[PDB]
């Protein structure tokens, strides 16, 4: 059924899984028109579809061409979610085609459901889990992808980068959720604790800097001092 | 008229006859029901008096034989037989009406309430639903599981009603998937009416059918399946208009009869609500509508 925080060991067994989060396929401006009335315009979005295992994360690049004369789009955005979900499972060779698949937001059950009849020992689930992947827009070079596209695409990426070379999945998980959570929390205070040490570069391969284990412990420490800092400015205590 | 006899009723029982319902004592000198109108089916079911378990009965045509009911004390029932001899069928029923031992079927001539929940019921159609060849008559029960039931488990047993199941390949095109899943009208147009009943008659037969057992029986599978072909056409964008206007007809008459009080069991929320505020024709029940509203706006 549902994943929350009894079954957390469950991401990191050797069952391929993925997680899919579909906040940022359809995103828009609103905006004022010349006779005063609202009006959208779509931007670029994307499908986050990642292994919590392997980090192996399909990146989706919703073009906002898929939007052009088409209704209800925050109806469409989910079917086209699946679609293009079923559509990646469908290219993976059958060894690497997940058991389950688990959804970020209920909402996505039956579109993901319905794409998958052709798969009925692919279980569809939701999770009790609050993933800050929303965040995933706040990773500069996956924003600078999606923003540039001119075409649908998908791009591979490994959002761990080599941490799994020192740390096991369930280490590397904790950690992305505590930079997207930061991320998602207060942008530009996570960008300057992850930024602000010149000395500490991202290799052009990778999405985050190259810390030390001692420094990936200093900068933990300052993403929960955020997260801390900007729940008492929230909630005044 | 058409007569249905009873040998004798040894234990205690609540007899319907369609609609209708009459108490019989235990060892009571009752010997069956005359007058019942040529041209429908029927029903005939049984409640025992010290034991509410099992409500059963049988569905019938007295054009199709000579049928009669007969107590059988180790089974613990009373079963339906034909009798297959005429002249001794014809004696039996006279030597009954003439001693006065027979209750009359109690139609007002102004009521079509019967008519109106089986017109598109016929016995040719339950006989594939109930299973049972070489009887004329079928036999339902209170726990009886649908095939549909069974796959999610007698199969001899059980009712054959046709599986409809939103999230299925049968219901979804490859390709067309939100277009099928959010507008049901290729699985109730194609699949259903032109592919498996052929016709909308057959269509509302099976529905009316599923009706008449979830109510006479408290049979759920059947509740099950009177709701889902209800569901089926108010979650079709298109559908013909006959069928629409007849649908309309058809749930009036189903809840003008449902017993106010058995409506806490007999009708599902989810399906009633989204039938009539939120569906594709949410507004072509005018009068399913209005008698929901009047009878039972706590469901809604």
């Amino acid at each position: 059924g549902a994943m929350n925080s009894s079954n957390y060991a469950e991401l990191f067994n050797n069952d391929i899984k993925l997680f899919v989060d579909d906040t940022n396929v359809y995103r828009v401006t609103v905006h004022k028109t010349f006779e005063g009335n609202v009006a959208t315009k779509a931007i670029n979005g994307c499908i986050f579809t990642l292994n919590p295992k392997t980090g192996h994360l399909f990146l989706k690049i919703i073009h906002t061409s898929v939007w052009a004369g088409q209704k209800r789009l925050s109806q469409l955005a989910k079917w086209k979610t699946a679609e293009e979900v079923s559509a990646l499972v469908r290219s993976l060779p059958k060894e690497e085609q997940p058991k389950q698949i688990i959804v970020t937001r209920k909402a996505m059950l039956d579109p993901l459901e319905v794409h998958m009849l052709d798969f009925p020992n692919i279980a569809i689930r939701p999770t009790e889990l609050r993933l800050p992947f929303s965040a995933a827009m706040s990773i500069d070079k996956l924003s600078d992808v999606v923003m540039k596209a001119t075409e649908p695409q998908m791009v591979l990426f490994n959002i761990y980068d080599d941490w799994l070379d020192r740390i096991s999945s369930y280490t590397a998980f904790s950690r992305l959720t505590l930079l997207l959570r930061a991320l998602k929390t207060n942008e530009e205070s996570a960008k300057m604790i992850l930024l602000s040490d010149p000395t500490i570069t991202i290799k052009s391969y990778h999405l985050w800097p190259s810390f030390t284990d001692e420094q990936w412990i200093t900068i933990e420490s300052q993403m929960r001092d955020l997260i801390l800092t900007e729940y008492g400015r929230k909630y005044n205590v | 008229m058409n007569t249905v006899p009873f040998t004798s009723a040894p234990i205690e029982v609540t007899i319907g006859i369609d609609q209708y319902s009459f108490n019989v004592k235990e060892n009571q000198p009752f010997h069956g029901i005359k007058d019942i109108p040529i041209g429908h089916v029927h029903v005939i079911h049984f409640q025992h008096a010290d034991n509410s378990s099992m409500r059963y009965g049988y569905w019938f045509d007295c054009r199709m034989g000579n049928f009669y009911i007969q107590y059988d004390p180790k089974d613990g029932l009373y079963k339906m037989m034909e009798e297959r001899d005429g002249a001794k069928f014809e004696n039996i029923v006279h030597n009954f009406k003439e001693r006065q031992m027979m209750v009359s079927y109690p139609k007002i001539d102004e009521d079509d309430t019967w008519y109106n929940l089986t017109e598109f019921v016929q016995m040719d159609k339950i006989r594939k639903i109930v299973r049972k060849d070489e009887n004329q008559f079928s036999y339902v029960d209170s726990s009886m599981t649908t095939v549909q039931e069974n796959e999610l488990s007698d199969p001899a047993h059980s009712l054959n009603y046709t599986v409809i199941n939103f999230k299925s390949r049968e219901a979804i095109r490859p390709g067309h998937e939100m277009e099928d899943f959010l507008d049901k009208s290729y699985y109730l147009n194609t699949v259903m009416l032109q592919g498996i009943f052929k016709n909308s008659s057959n269509y509302f037969g099976e529905l009316q059918f599923a009706f008449l057992n979830a109510m006479f029986f408290g049979n759920y599978g059947s509740s099950l399946q009177w709701h889902a072909m209800i569901e089926l056409i108010c979650s079709s964008a298109t559908v013909p208009k006959h069928m629409l206007d007849k649908l309309d007809e058809i749930l009036y008459y189903q809840i003008k009869t449902l017993p106010e009080q058995y409506s806490d069991i007999l009708l599902n929320e989810r399906v009633w609500n989204i039938c009539l505020y939120s569906s594709f024709q949410k507004n072509s029940l005018h009068n399913t509508e209005k008698i929901m509203e009047n009878k039972y706006p706590e469901l809604l």
